[PDB]
């Protein structure tokens, strides 16, 4: 069966037909920090300001092609990420489909990041089964790249098609992100009110509260937790 | 000449120049990674000096990548004159549809580069994912073939670093694992007879 001549007959797209760690799941969930937000117009914000510097950060620039305040790459690129990541850190980059497949790999190496992985956000139409002008074929999938700097899942995301206008990534991105038991300290820039997460710092323009702390976050961070890999068991106090 | 051809050579030495212009190019390079493989390897510095310029004046490339490649095919595939324009994800599957050093790898990726202005290419018809199974090691699917034939019907194409399976109707193979040389095309004959009067290719 050709999939690619299916899609072509009926408008199903091929990955409509693809066919579809608790205990780990229960330690990220004790490790987790409180979730903490800053609202904060990234433009004009000095990131240096986010302190301590991050383990993991998660980056997702709306970008105009989601819609049809959008950043372009030109803006992206001119973010200070480097100077909040940690020496040893890890990156993920919500790249879209189109040129930020090739600007997101300029990013991460102008931030001092290699990518290691390329996970592919696949978008189902089983529900209803319109292109950029140089796309070739009909776009249907969103990269998110994975860095690393210094020294169980795979990189497939099959979710049904979201309504247009909704931007939302699949949540299941913070599974994968949290199951590499990368550390404790963990950005989310642009991150929204909808996206607010236990053991994640939040900081976006559209959040409409803000709780963050410089002093109080990094309190969560203090010996003896500062090499923590979210994965591990809580030390004991008293 | 609609049927199948191909020409058995390395393809860091053989002058493309006579097989003429295409309006599709393909190519699953032996890409240097890792170490050991069960096959011989180009270098980057060699993968760099094909002559993929003289194959196309307007024109589609596809370009699979993996590992490291996916940021070296993407230097190739500008140095050699194309912008990066689409990327083919082909999800790997067993016979029951269900897929097969951080994360496993459910995909292998193909990119798109485009040359020049393409005209009259049937732009859009297909999506930019494949889902079909996994053969033997490295086989890519045909499903390829599909989608470049309904964006560019008729036209002639180019394969590089195919095997004898990869041998396709309006397609030209060049690979070190075919047999032989196979063409029909007057036009090419005239030319690599006139190249390589012995028909030694070195
Ligand atoms: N200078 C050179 N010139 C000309 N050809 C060269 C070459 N240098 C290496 N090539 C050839 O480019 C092809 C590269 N493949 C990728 C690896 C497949 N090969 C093997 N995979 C596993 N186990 C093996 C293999 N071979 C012995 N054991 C294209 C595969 C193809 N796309 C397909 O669909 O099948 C190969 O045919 C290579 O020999
Ligand atoms: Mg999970």
């Amino acid at each position: 069966n050709d999939y690619c001549q299916h899609f072509v007959d009926t408008g199903h797209r091929p990955q409509n037909f693809i066919r579809d760690i608790r205990l780990k799941d229960e330690l990220i969930a004790k490790s987790n920090t409180p979730p903490m937000y800053l609202q904060a117009d990234i433009e004009a914000f000095d990131i240096r300001e986010l302190t301590p510097k991050f383990d993991v950060i998660l980056l997702e620039p709306p970008l105009e092609e989601y819609y049809r305040k959008c950043w372009t790459w030109d803006d992206i690129m001119k973010l200070e990420i480097d100077e909040i990541a940690a020496p040893r850190s890890f990156i993920f980059l919500w790249c879209g489909s189109g040129e930020g497949l090739d600007l997101g790999r300029v990013c991460l190496r102008k931030w001092g990041y290699r990518r290691c992985e390329d996970i592919c956000w696949i978008k189902t139409n089983k529900n209803n089964p319109t292109l950029d002008p140089k796309a070739v074929f009909q776009r249907t999938k969103e990269h998110c790249l994975m860095g690393i700097k210094g020294t169980v899942d795979i990189d497939l995301i099959i979710t049904e098609e979201p309504e247009i206008g909704n931007i939302e990534k699949p949540v299941e991105i913070f599974h994968i992100i949290e199951h590499f038991c990368l550390g404790r300290r963990r950005l989310h820039l642009f991150g929204r009110d909808s996206t607010i997460r236990p053991g994640w710092l939040t900081v976006g323009p559209t959040l409409t509260n803000s709780n963050y702390n410089a002093e109080t976050y990094a309190s969560y961070f203090s010996a003896p937790n500062s090499y923590l890999t979210g994965c591990t068991e809580e030390i004991e106090r008293l | 000449l609609f049927p199948p051809q191909w020409i058995c050579c390395d393809i860091r030495y053989l002058d493309v120049s006579i097989l003429g212009k295409f309006a599709v190019v393909m190519a699953d390079p032996p890409w240097d990674i890792h170490m050991e493989l069960p096959y011989g390897t180009l270098t980057d510095d060699e993968m760099r000096r094909l002559n993929i310029p003289v194959l196309q004046d307007d024109g589609f490339l596809f370009l699979w990548v993996t590992g490291r490649a996916m940021e070296l095919g993407r230097e190739c595939l500008n140095l050699w004159g194309y912008e990066r324009v689409d990327e083919i994800i082909w999800v790997k599957t067993n016979q029951l549809q269900r897929i097969i050093h951080w994360l496993n790898h459910g995909k292998e990726h193909c990119l798109v580069g485009v040359k020049g202005n393409p005209q009259g290419f049937n732009q859009g018809l297909d999506c930019d994912v494949i889902v079909a199974e996994v053969r033997s090691t490295s086989h890519k699917p045909d499903e390829i073939y599909g989608m470049i034939e309904r964006l560019s019907p008729g036209t002639r194409k180019i394969e590089l670093f195919g095997r004898p399976h990869n041998v396709q109707p309006n397609w030209i193979t060049l690979g070190n694992q075919l047999d032989g040389i196979h063409l029909l095309d007057p036009d090419v004959v005239a030319r690599f007879k006139q190249r390589y009067p012995d028909g030694i290719i070195s």
